[PDB]
């Protein structure tokens, strides 16, 4: 038969002996937010160069 | 009182009858000779299914209030 599910709301506590400190943050590539990109360029005229 | 004139106890719902125009403690004691009496008909043995049939299937539903669970 069915029976209802029932999830309460609960967390995960910790005593004070076992907190683990955080880790080391180290980075492996550079910041990037700006790339090239080869665009086609056209004269004043309008046409293609 | 009408359930028990179904079943044919004619005379056992004359007592009760009898008793009420009066609601005494006086006369109390006949009330609970019946009920002491009741208990001496006898077992009522059954196959297993038969007898755990109407406990274990039950409706169980999704239409509660959740708000009343969590103080539960």
């Amino acid at each position: 038969k069915t029976i209802p599910t029932f999830e309460p709301k609960e967390s995960i506590l910790k005593k004070l002996e076992d907190i683990k400190p955080e880790q080391v943050k180290k980075q492996t590539k550079l910041f990037r937010i700006f790339e090239p990109r080869q665009l086609p360029v056209y004269r004043a005229n309008g046409e293609k160069e | 009182l009408d359930n028990m004139r179904k079943a044919g106890l004619t005379d056992i719902p004359k007592m009760i009858q009898d008793w009420l125009v009066d609601c005494s403690i006086e006369k109390f004691p006949l009330m609970a000779k019946i009920y002491s009496w009741s208990f001496h008909v006898g077992f009522r043995k059954q196959k297993m299914l038969d007898a755990a049939l109407d406990q274990l299937k039950t409706e169980y539903t999704e239409d509660v209030d959740d708000e009343m669970y969590r103080e539960y």
